[PDB]
This record gives C-alpha cells, structure tokens and sequence, in this order.
C-alpha cells in the first residue's frame, strides 16, 4: 500500500535466534537490504530480513556493545562499548577502521549526523565528546550534565543536537554555539530515549498543537514532545504500562513507535491522545526499535537473545 | 462595655459571695479525680476568662443589634446560664466523661437554675446560646459529606459531639490570649481540633514546635530569633512578630516530655511559666528584660501517667487550663469513617452498598486490636485513628485510577491493608499469627457468603512495578521481576549479589510503599547484617530516589552534622531532587543529632539551622528555583514556607537500628517523632523459614543429591512444613538451620 | 558435638575418625605455621586455619602478642605496615595500601572508626573491567590482593 499507512500486525514474519547476551539496537541500512543488531557480548551481528538468514560476523569490541550509529550513505558504522574505546567500521571493506580512546567511563551513546563529517558520543564520564571522520581527534568536548548521559540523537540537518541525561532533564545543542539553548526540567524520573521529528511531521504536529520539534522518552512511562522555540511541554501522553526504553516517529509523521518494559510495542495516535495497537513483543524485555522510511518491515530488540522481524501493512 | 461589664458583674455576683455555687462546686472537683493534679486557681483562672469571653459574647451581640440593644432580662437569663456551663467546663475539662457526667448531675442536683429537661442527655452536651436558652450541640453538628478529592486529607475534619464542644472552648480560650494544654493519648485528635480552631481566626499564625527529652529553652530562642523581631521601645526591650497585627501562637507538642532535673524542675516548664506569669523573658546576651506584645501559647502532652512522660508543676499549671480530649470511641468513629468510605466509595458504584459494613469490620478490628496489643508488651504498640486515616487514605489511593473492582477485590485490598497496618511493628510470630487469624475472622463475620479462597490468600502482595494500576501481584512473577531489576541493579550502584526469598519481597514491597507516599519516613528494627540498609538502597535506586550517606568516623562534632543536614535540604528543596536519608543509630552519637532529627522528622524544618550569610544563600537558592520552578516568589516568609513544602514533598528519612529491650524506650522517650511520624517495620531477624530458604537456593549449584539415603526414624527437624521424606539436600540445609539455632542457644 | 550429634541423628554420615585441624591444614602448611613462630597448640593451629581460609576480614583478640608476630611472618613476603586505629597517620596508610595491594595489619580495634565500613562490607563498584571502591569523600580503586586484619590485646571488650 501507501507508505504514509505502513502499520504492523500480528504475528511477525521471522523468528531469529543464536546471541550469547541481550540485544541493545537494531537498525535499518539506509541503502541495502541487511539486518545489523548489537548486543553485550562484545561482539555485532549482521543478518537479513528478506531471507531472514545469517550474513556475516563482526567480533572486534573487547566489552558490551552499548550503541550503534550510521551515516548517510551506510558505508560507515561507528560502535561504542564499556572499554571506554571507540570502533569504526566499513561496508566497502568489513574491516576496522580505527580504534580511539579518551573516555573516561562506558561510552552509552554514539551519532553521526546525515553530513557525515565527524561522529559525536556520549560517554558516562558526564561529558559529550564529538570525533573528525579524517583524525579521530576529539575537537571540542560539550560538558554541563551531571549524571552520566543515556542517548544522544541529533537532528535532520546536525545544526541542533539534543541529549538526555538522569538529572530528570533534556539539554540541546548547537555544534556551532557550543553552549545549551534551553534546559527541559519537567520529568521526574530517568530520560533514557530520544527522538527527532522528520520534515513530513512537523506539519502534522503543527496542525495538531517552523520548528525542530523534539521528542523525549523516561523512564517515567509517560512520552511528551518538546519545541525548541517556546522551550516548553506541547502535550502529555501517557499509558505506558512499564518503562520506556525506546522511542520513534513515524515516517509519514501521523503515528508514532515506542517500546515498554512491559513486554509489548506499541503505537500511538496523539491526535487522539490515545494508542491504536498494542502487540505482545518478547516472552522478556524489549530494548529499542526502528523504522524503515520506504521498505514495509519493522524490527524490536530484546533481552532474551530473540529478535522478531514484523512485515507491517 | 464597661456598663455590660457592670451588669455582668451585678448578676454573677450572688453566685460568688461565700459559699454560693462556685465554692461547693469546687469542693465537688476536687472530690473527683482528674487527669492532671487540680490546683483550684487553674480552674478559677479558666471560668474568669470564659466569663470575660461571656461579656466579649454580649458586647458583640449589642453591635450587631444596634436598634434594640441587650435587654437585662434576657442578660440575666443568658448569664445565669453561661456560668453553669463555664463552671462545668472549667471544672470537668480535664477528666473523664464519667467524672463530668457526675459533676454535671451533681450541679443539676445542688443548683436552683433553670436547666434543660433530658432524662439521660448531660448538661455538658448543650450549648448556652446568646439567646439565653440552651442549644444542644447534636443540633448544631450536621450530617455532611465530603468530597472525593478530600478523603483523608490533613485538613478535612468531619464535625462530631467532642469536636464542636472542644472547638468552642479553644475559641474561648484564644479569644483573649490565654495559654492552654490539650492533655490525652497520642492519636486523640489534639492538634486537629487546634487547627481547625485556629482557621476559624484568620488573625492568628501558627508556629509547630516538638519538644524532645533533651529540650532546652533555646530551641524557644531559636524559633523567637526566626519567626519574631527585638524591637527597642520607651519603656523596655519588646519582642514582636514581624508580622505586623498578627498574633502568633506556639504550639508545643510534648510538654510533658523534656527530662526532669535530679531536683525535681524542668528549664523549658519554668521558663514557659516565667514568661506566662510575668509577661516576659530574660535575655542571656545583655541582661534586659524583654516583653511579649503579641505572644500566646498552646500545650500538647500525653497523660502523665505515660510511661515516658512526667508531671508539670502546679506553679506552671496555676496560669495554663487543660482540657482532656479522650479517643472518639467505637460510637463515634462509626459515623467519623461513615462519612469518609460513604464518600470514597462513589468512584465505584457497584460497591455503594458495602460502605457501612466495612466501616463496622474496620471499627471492630481495630477496636480488637487496641485491647490486646498495649504499651506494656513492647514501648510502640500504640494505636490511634491516625492509623485509621491511614487506612481509609490507603483504601482510597488503591480504589482511585482502577475503575472497576469486585467485592473480592474490595475486601483483598482490605485485608491488605490492614496487614501492612497492624503487622509491620508487630514483633513475635505467635501475635502475627494473632493479627491475620483476626483480620480472616473479622473479614467472614462482616462479609458473609463471600468467595473466600479468592478474597484471602498466602502472598496478599501488591505491586505497581509490573503495572501502572495498584493490582495485586503473584508471587513468582514478583520475584522474577525483582531478579532482572537486581542483575540490572549490580552493574550501577552496588555489585553485591543477593539471594531472594518472601521476607525480602515483602520488605521490599512495604518499603517501596512507604517511599511512594508524600513526607515518608521508615524506622526498621532488626539485628544488624539482615540487609536493610541494601534494601533500602535499592528499592530507593528503583523509585529514583538519591541514596545519602553521612558518612560518620572519629570526631564527629555537631558541627558536621549541621553542614550535612544544611547540604541534605538545600538539594531536597532548592534543586528538587528526590533523597533517601538513610543513616544508621550508630550515626548518632549526641542528643544534639537525635533533637535536630526530631524537629526535622516532625515538622520538615529545622529553625535556626540556616543562620548568618548561609541564610542569604538559601534564599536566593530558593529564589532560583522557584524561577526555575515556575512561580514567583518574594519577601522571605513565602519563600520559607514553599522550600519547607519542598523538604516534605522530596525528603525521605529511613533509620535503622537493633531491636533492644531498654534502647527502643530511651529512643521513645528522646524522640517521639520516631514513633509518631514513621512507620515502624520490625524486621528482626531472620527467621528460620528464610533461613532455610536461602541455604536451599544456594546449596544448589553443587552436587549434593546421594540416591540411597535411609530416612531416620527419629527426624529431629526444626524448620517447619518440612517436605517428608526430605531429600539429602532438605536434610543438610535443615541441618544448617540447626546449626545457627544451637548457635544461638 | 552438638553439629556432629545432629548430623548423627540425622543419617547424615561424617568422618568421626578425623581432627579438624587435620582436615582442614597439609603437613606442609601446618610446618610453614610452625616456622613462623605460630604455637603448636591444636587450638592456635585452628586460629591459624581461620587466618588462611577467611572471607570476612578477622579480628585478632590476642593478649600475648604471638598473634601479631605470626601475621607478619607469614606474611613476610608482601609488605605489611602496621599502624594503629588512634594514629593520626591511619587514614594515609589506608589509601596507600588500597592503592598499592599490600596487606595491612591495624592495632587497637576498640578505636574502631566506620570509615572502614565500605571495605569490610565489599561496597565496591564495577566500573568494567576496573574495580572501584569509594570511601570518605575520595575515589580510589581496589587492588584485588588486599587483605586487612584488625587486632586486640584486652580480652573482655564489648564490640557492638
Ligand atoms: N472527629 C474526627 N474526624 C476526622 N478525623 C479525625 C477525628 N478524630 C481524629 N481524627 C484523625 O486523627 C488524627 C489526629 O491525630 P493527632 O491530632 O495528630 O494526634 P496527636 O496530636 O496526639 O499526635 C487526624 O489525622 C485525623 O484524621
Ligand atoms: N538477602 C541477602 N542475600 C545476600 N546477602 C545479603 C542479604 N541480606 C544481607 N546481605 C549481606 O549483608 C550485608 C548487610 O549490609 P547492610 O544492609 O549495610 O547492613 P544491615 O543489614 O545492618 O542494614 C550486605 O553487605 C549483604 O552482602
């Protein structure tokens, strides 16, 4: 059908098995068709979602994966983990690109922004450092958080990046100003995932309250969206049994996705300040989900080593 | 009002010369028995300042009948009226319902007044209108309802007989500036009823004080310094509010408690009677004396016939009346918790119908449990209607975002809560058995043709961990979720491993229960090494809460405490983080700790705590954080008030400490905020079923299993529901449970 | 006795034929004692026992002062800096021996202080591979060979 009406139903269409650790992310390449997904085993797994069959492995992290991030193009894959060392690898080669150090703790989080220029990382050493693709040189460090940050997730056009930390706030920032726009304290528990709005929802948020419109997801089991320009809370919307871990927008810019401890995925209308569906995910905790912008297919990590692959219509 | 007062004094004055009324009826007073010792000045005193009030009365009603003023039959119908009902509330207010029944018969017997015609309704329960007739008080109490928002919230106050009676005489006192005690048990309702008198004077603020066993009368000086100015005048040094046309009042919590002197007298009583008596104090930095313009006083104490309490002089009593507020009683509270389950239960209305049978089950439990558990077995078996606030305030939080609930459910989520009332300080096995063997009885006498295996089962736990709504949780699901949040647990804050078994389940979810709820504060009692403290911290690290530590060694003065507790508010109030202040009794090491817990577990402030340029600090702390908040703030007074609203909505204290059969009474005694404002869960040790449970799951990773083991006839065996025939691993971790018994005989 | 009556009656069978310093000590061990300076009594072997195979750091309540001298003989090897609890100069050889993985031997235990509390009771945290214990108001991370022994010399001491 339409891309704007991609929803998932059950069951799913493939049942992956064979990790040694609970699964952190599963994302979507931007240009072929192969399944990646990290995991704490200190090693990352490649497989397929159109065949649903083992590809390759990658064994290079010494401890557990935390996060992953691509590029624009998905010939760059940029890997963190708890030996407070930074991985890089190809898709034009499948080999190691570089090893970097400089953190100073468990690095939680990694971006790279569609430009591709250089890579930022939160670490949990209270401090958000970004790295040149060229020299792997830490050019300037962002500081201002207390506690140790969970997610970084910039924007469209990496001119405002935005990260979480557990001082119950949500700090933007600029690669250009170098100091925080505003500062969101108005959760009351851990912020764990992040989210950016594309350029089809802003309307649609819009008309249902220009720009960039951020997203934010605690621990809190309750999601609210955040603008820039009034530095306020748009709406509340709340329901989530058990906590949230991962958050997305939806690629039409009408619906959106998120994930609960709670077992289940769920999708949610905020027109109508209420969810439409609600599917029993894992037999255990889910970690994090993706979207893909043009292919029908949706994924959602775990912890019991299971990653289930859902066809939506 | 000279003139009145004339009138007053011509129409009273045949009732005071010689023997009179006054004089036998005195005699008769001092027959009975009261709950403090009757010094007859005290009660003169009293009924001279109720009758001044009686002409205030007349005064205000001739200003507002400007036409027709008083009319001197009437007066004198009011006034021979009035002065029997201040002689019996001035001579009957501290004793017992009984004691001023027979007062009230006796003065209805020696008396030629006109009087109300009841055959069993007493004198005491009317009211001298200023008509000049009698109005009973159960036609001014009304039979209203509250709403839902409001169920057992601190400032409802459902009106009742003893209610409205001790309301007009605290208006009565207060009208004109008289110190008073408001002597009974913990738990009577003292402090409400003061409350509600002082809303009904908008002219008057309140100042909370706690007094400990070792309370000096700087803690007096300190709350002067904070909340009052010294003011230089013509004819003296005068103390004033700054709060200008404002009378503050102080109210005393635990007069009776401060210890008393080896020579028989107490500092804080005597200087109280002093600045009582002479209208003012001495001050100790120039020696000058300083005077009280608008300075009034209010006393709470339990009955000195409580163990921990000790009587007042009579030279301090000779100024201060008393009156006695006594528990409501079963034929009260019926009606008291009528109207607050009457108006809890409309968010369900299937359950409308069941109201006042569950009020009836609550009333006898709690009515059968007062009976048995008393102060002699152990120093905190005390119980009052606060639990029963509790209750109906529990019921109501878990009744309130559900919207659908069977009778199974109503009378489960009962019985819960009655557990987690009426067993957490419990100590012995045998009276556990006791409490849950009555809630069934209690809860099959009230609740017939029920289904009673799905109303009451083993586990009875709840959790909202597994979801959003107040449901009740199974107990293997339970665990399992408290494994993952444990192995999530280790690698953040403490890599500890624990082994998980009921009790740790049930503490884990009495704990976390007590964290949700606003000004929380825990007291555990159990032998040291039974993982409070760990489980403190983690439940504290689940619901987000900051784990504080103090951090005591050798040396530790006063001084560093203060800076602790002044760094634990400024986070708790200014930059709104939630805390769990957790500390241990062997943080504690001078009364000077245990007095500044107590004013801070009391009232969620400390007052002279921030003094000098640290008191700028905090202020322009909060100043930024009300900005930050989002509601603007100025002067200092509003600024106070909402970082101490801050302090109670963040703070939480959790103290630890060994059960000991003369440390539990002297920390009751030094600190009855301990026993007042925080739950008591009696963890103890461990029992012989958790025992045997944790060498069961950890003597099973290793081979211990040998086919051919013979069962032995005799079976000494001293872990109860012990499976037969046990297995060999059965019988060695029943061994191991032998072992730590003999140890311990 | 007691635990091997109960484990009699309990058809639970145990070596009866057997000391439990044999059992638990080898010849070699047991002539290692002997050498440094440890009494040959059965009961100061069973304390050397308790020494070796500990879990919770022990406590030395050990008038003659043979004790002592055992502990640093046997451990000769690994430097031992003994200081006691009232000694100003305490706290300092604490980090240093938290720092550097050297066992230390602390005198005079009814001075106790609790800013041994997270040591004694292994509040330690993970930081991956690196292992980090946090005391007072300082960080310092623990070397996994550290061992800490406290001794007494007055018999008749109540310790809470
Ligand atoms: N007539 C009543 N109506 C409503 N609540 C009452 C009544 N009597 C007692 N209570 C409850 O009892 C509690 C009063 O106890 P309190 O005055 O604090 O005792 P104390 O001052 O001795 O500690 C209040 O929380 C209140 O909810
Ligand atoms: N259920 C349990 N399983 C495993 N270990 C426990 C358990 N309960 C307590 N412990 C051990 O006992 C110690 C208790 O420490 P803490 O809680 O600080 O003292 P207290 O028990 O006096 O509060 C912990 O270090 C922990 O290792």
């Amino acid at each position: 059908r339409d891309p704007k009406e991609w929803i998932p139903r059950p069951p799913e269409k493939y049942a992956l098995s064979g990790h040694r650790s609970p699964v952190t992310r599963v994302i979507f390449h931007p240009v072929f068709s192969v399944m990646v997904s990290a995991s704490e085993d200190a090693t990352i797994k490649v497989w397929d979602y159109e065949t649903g069959d083992f590809e390759r492995t990658l064994k290079g992290h010494t401890d557990s994966v935390q996060d992953i991030s691509f590029d624009h193009s998905g010939k760059l894959l940029a890997s963190c983990s708890a030996d407070m060392t930074i991985k890089l690898w190809d898709f034009q080669g499948f080999e190691c690109i570089r090893t970097m150090h400089g953190h100073d703790h468990n690095v939680s989080s990694v971006a790279i922004m569609p430009n591709g220029d250089h890579i930022v990382s939160a670490s949990r050493d209270k401090t958000i450092k970004m790295w040149e693709v060229q020299t792997g040189y830490c050019v300037k460090t962002f500081t201002g958080h207390r506690e140790w940050v969970r997610m970084v997730r910039p924007n469209q056009d990496g001119t405002l990046i935005a990260s979480c930390s557990n001082d119950q706030t949500v700090r933007v920032w600029v690669v250009a100003t170098k100091e925080c726009k505003a500062e969101l304290r108005e959760h009351e528990h851990v912020v764990e995932c992040i989210s950016w709005a594309p350029e089809s929802s802003y309307s649609s948020i819009s008309e249902a309250t220009p720009g960039p419109f951020l997203l934010s997801g605690s621990r809190d089991k309750t999601i609210k969206m955040w603008d820039v320009s009034t530095g306020m809370c748009l709406m509340t919307l709340v329901g989530h049994d058990n906590w949230v871990r991962g958050v997305l927008f939806h690629s039409g810019g009408k619906f959106i996705l998120s994930c609960a401890d709670d077992k289940t995925l769920r999708v949610w209308d905020y027109k109508n300040k209420r969810c439409m569906k609600t599917l029993n995910a894992h037999e255990h905790f889910v970690t994090s989900l993706d979207f893909h912008k043009t292919a029908p297919y949706v994924v959602t990590g775990s912890v019991d080593q299971t990653v289930k692959v859902w066809e939506c219509r | 009002m000279l003139q009145i007062q004339r009138d007053a004094a011509t129409i009273m004055q045949p009732y005071f010369t010689s023997n009179g009324l006054v004089t036998k009826a005195l005699e008769h007073a001092f027959q009975l028995e009261h709950i403090m010792d009757l010094t007859r000045l005290r009660c003169l005193g009293s009924l001279f300042s109720m009758l001044h009030q009686a002409c205030r009365n007349v005064a205000q009603y001739n200003a507002n009948h400007p036409d027709f003023p008083m009319q001197i039959e009437q007066l004198e119908r009011y006034i021979q009226r009035y002065l029997v009902y201040a002689i019996l509330w001035s001579l009957s207010g501290d004793s017992r319902l009984k004691m001023r029944a027979e007062l009230g018969e006796y003065i209805r017997r020696i008396t030629t007044v006109p009087l109300p015609t009841a055959p069993n309704i007493p004198i005491i329960d009317y009211e001298v209108s200023i008509s000049g007739e009698w109005s009973p008080w159960q036609a001014k109490v009304p039979q209203i309802e509250v709403e839902t928002h409001k169920v057992a919230a601190p400032d409802v106050v459902v009106p009742t007989l003893d209610t409205v009676r001790h309301e007009a005489l605290l208006y009565t006192w207060l009208a004109e500036h008289k110190p008073l005690v408001l002597c009974g048990p913990p738990g009577s309702g003292k402090t409400m009823t003061l409350f509600s008198a002082l809303r009904a004077l908008p002219d008057m603020e309140v100042v909370g004080l706690n007094f400990s066993s070792a309370t000096t009368p700087e803690l007096l000086l300190k709350t002067f310094d904070h909340y009052c100015e010294y003011r230089r005048t013509p004819n003296g040094v005068v103390l004033a509010p700054v709060q200008l046309g404002k009378w503050l009042v102080l109210f005393c919590d635990e007069i009776n408690l401060p210890d008393m002197d080896k020579y028989g007298t107490q500092r804080v009583i005597s200087f109280i009677r002093q600045m009582v008596e002479h209208g003012g104090f001495y001050r100790t930095s120039d020696q000058t004396w300083v005077k009280l313009e608008r300075i009034q006083f209010v006393g709470a104490c339990n009955p000195p016939t409580d163990p921990g309490r000790k009587p007042l002089s009579h030279r301090f009593l000779r100024h201060v009346p008393v009156v006695y507020v006594d528990y409501p009683g079963p034929a009260s509270l019926t009606q008291i918790y009528g109207t607050f389950n009457r108006a809890m239960l409309r968010l369900i209305p299937s359950l409308r119908t069941y109201a006042e049978p569950l009020t009836a089950a609550m009333v006898e439990f709690y009515t059968m449990s007062q009976e048995r558990f008393t102060q002699d077995t152990q120093p905190h078996y005390i119980y009052s209607p606060r639990e029963m606030t509790r209750w109906v305030r529990g019921i109501f939080e878990a009744l309130r975002p559900l919207e659908t609930l069977p009778v199974e459910g109503l009378i489960r989520i009962w019985a819960h809560e009655a557990l987690r009332l009426f067993q957490d300080r419990l100590v012995e096995d045998e009276e556990r058995r006791w409490t849950d063997e009555n809630i069934d009885t209690v809860a099959l006498k009230h609740f017939p043709n029920i289904d009673r295996e799905k109303a009451m089962s083993r586990p009875i736990l709840y959790s909202n961990w597994l979801s959003k709504d107040y449901i009740p949780v199974d107990q293997e699901e339970l665990r399992d979720y408290v494994k993952a949040r444990l192995k999530v647990f280790y690698e953040e804050e403490l890599d500890v491993p624990l082994v998980l078994f009921n009790e740790v389940l049930d503490h884990v979810l009495r704990i976390d229960r007590i964290f949700r709820q606003p000004q929380g504060h825990l007291l555990l009692i159990g032998v040291s090494g039974a993982g409070k403290t760990t489980l403190s911290r983690f439940v504290a690290w689940m619901n987000g809460l900051s784990v504080y530590q103090i951090k005591v060694h050798r040396k530790y003065t006063g001084e560093d405490f203060d800076e602790d507790l002044r760094t634990v508010l400024r986070r708790s109030g200014c930059k709104n983080e939630k805390i769990a202040f957790i500390m241990d009794e062997s943080n504690v090491l001078d009364s000077g700790f245990l007095e500044r817990m107590n004013t801070l577990l009391a009232n969620g402030e400390v007052p002279g705590l921030f003094e000098g340029d640290e008191y700028a600090t905090l202020m322009t702390q909060c100043k930024e954080g009300a900005q930050k908040e989002g509601l603007m703030l100025d002067s200092h007074e509003e600024l106070y008030k909402w970082f101490t609203s801050q302090v109670i909505r963040n703070l939480h204290v959790v103290f630890t400490m060994n059960p000991s059969s003369e440390g539990l009474k002297d920390r009751a005694a030094t600190s009855p905020a301990l026993f007042n404002r925080c739950v008591l869960n009696w963890f103890g040790d461990w029992s012989t079923e958790a025992l045997y449970q944790v060498g069961k799951e950890f003597t099973s990773k290793m081979d211990l299993e040998k086919p051919n083991y013979i069962v032995p006839d005799y079976m000494p065996v001293v872990y109860d529901k012990l499976p037969q025939p046990p297995s060999h691993r059965e019988a060695i971790v029943n061994s191991c449970v032998f072992v730590h018994q003999t140890l311990h005989q | 006795t007691t635990w091997s009556h109960h484990l009699q009656q309990a058809n639970i069978q145990f070596r009866t034929d057997i000391a439990r310093t044999e059992y638990l000590s080898n010849a070699d061990e047991r002539l290692r004692w002997q050498a440094s300076s440890l009494p040959a009594d059965d009961l100061c072997t069973e304390n050397a026992i308790m020494l070796k195979r500990f879990n919770r750091y022990p406590l030395i309540i050990d008038p003659s002062g043979q004790a002592t001298e055992f502990i640093m003989n046997e451990y000769k090897d690994r430097k031992i800096t003994r200081t006691s609890f009232l000694d100003d100069a305490f706290r300092k050889n604490l980090e240093s021996a938290l720092r550097f993985g050297n066992p230390l031997l602390v005198q005079d235990v009814e001075s106790y202080d609790p800013v041994l509390n997270p040591v004694l009771n292994r509040e330690v945290r993970r930081t991956g591979g690196r292992v980090l214990i946090t005391l007072g108001d300082q960080d310092i991370d623990l070397s996994p060979s550290f061992v800490i022994f406290l001794s007494t010399r007055d018999p008749t001491v109540e310790f809470p």
